[PDB]
């Protein structure tokens, strides 16, 4: 995740969207999203 | 202005770990000049559409009687 608060709220500009798990199958680069 | 935003900007006024109920939602609204009264059953709706669109958490009980969270995801 790209955590909008550094670890009173002080926010760091992040944004808070979850990160995919990359792969590669050839020449074409696979993101998996495991949402919740 | 929609009731999503009042509902919105309560849940993240009184932000914690807990989470906002339908009593204290009534409480911040009422605050903030809003007829929780005659409206009661759009706040129902405006809430379960909030929660219908995965914007709040559901923390504790079920439907609108429960306790909401801002769902940072
Ligand atoms: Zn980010």
């Amino acid at each position: 995740v790209c955590e909008a608060d550094a670890p009173k709220v002080v926010s760091r500009g992040g944004c808070g969207n979850t990160q995919p798990v990359v792969r590669k199958d050839g020449m074409k680069l696979w993101g998996t999203w495991k949402k919740s | 202005p929609p009731v999503s935003e009042l509902i919105t900007k309560a849940v993240a006024a009184s932000k914690e770990r807990s989470g906002v109920s339908l009593a204290a939602l009534k409480k911040a609204l009422a605050a903030a000049g809003y007829d929780v009264e005659k409206n009661n059953s759009r706040i129902k709706l405006g809430l379960k559409s909030l929660v219908s669109k995965g914007t709040l958490v559901q923390t504790k009980g079920t439907g609108a009687s429960g306790s909401f969270k801002l769902n940072k995801k």
